[PDB]
């Protein structure tokens, strides 16, 4: 039934592209930061 | 630009109960048990695209 952010993962590879918006949404409850992001656009962008 | 929601969330907080949401955004289907075994109410209009 759940677990979180598979999901926006899973759905951002793909669509192999996902707008800066499209994950700040898709992100878990968990996650809200600011400065979070920075570091994981990084992240997801060497990988696709 | 904040995180995303369910949209009924708000009307929640406008104080109007699920029953109200499905009040507001729904038209009605009477299904009357008369004597036994289910009747149905129609509007001629209800059948087109079915």
């Amino acid at each position: 039934p759940q677990s979180q952010l598979k999901l926006l993962v899973t759905r951002g590879k793909e669509q192999g592209y996902l707008t800066y918006a499209e994950v700040n949404d898709h992100l878990p409850e968990d996650i809200v930061d600011s400065d979070q992001i920075e570091d994981i656009i990084q992240m997801i962008n060497d990988m696709g | 630009r904040r995180r995303k929601l369910p949209a009924t969330i708000i009307l929640r907080a406008l104080n109007y109960t699920t029953e109200q949401i499905l009040d507001l955004f729904f038209e009605k289907v009477i299904f009357e048990i008369r004597d036994n075994k289910l009747q149905m109410e129609l509007v001629p209009e209800r059948l087109r695209g079915e």
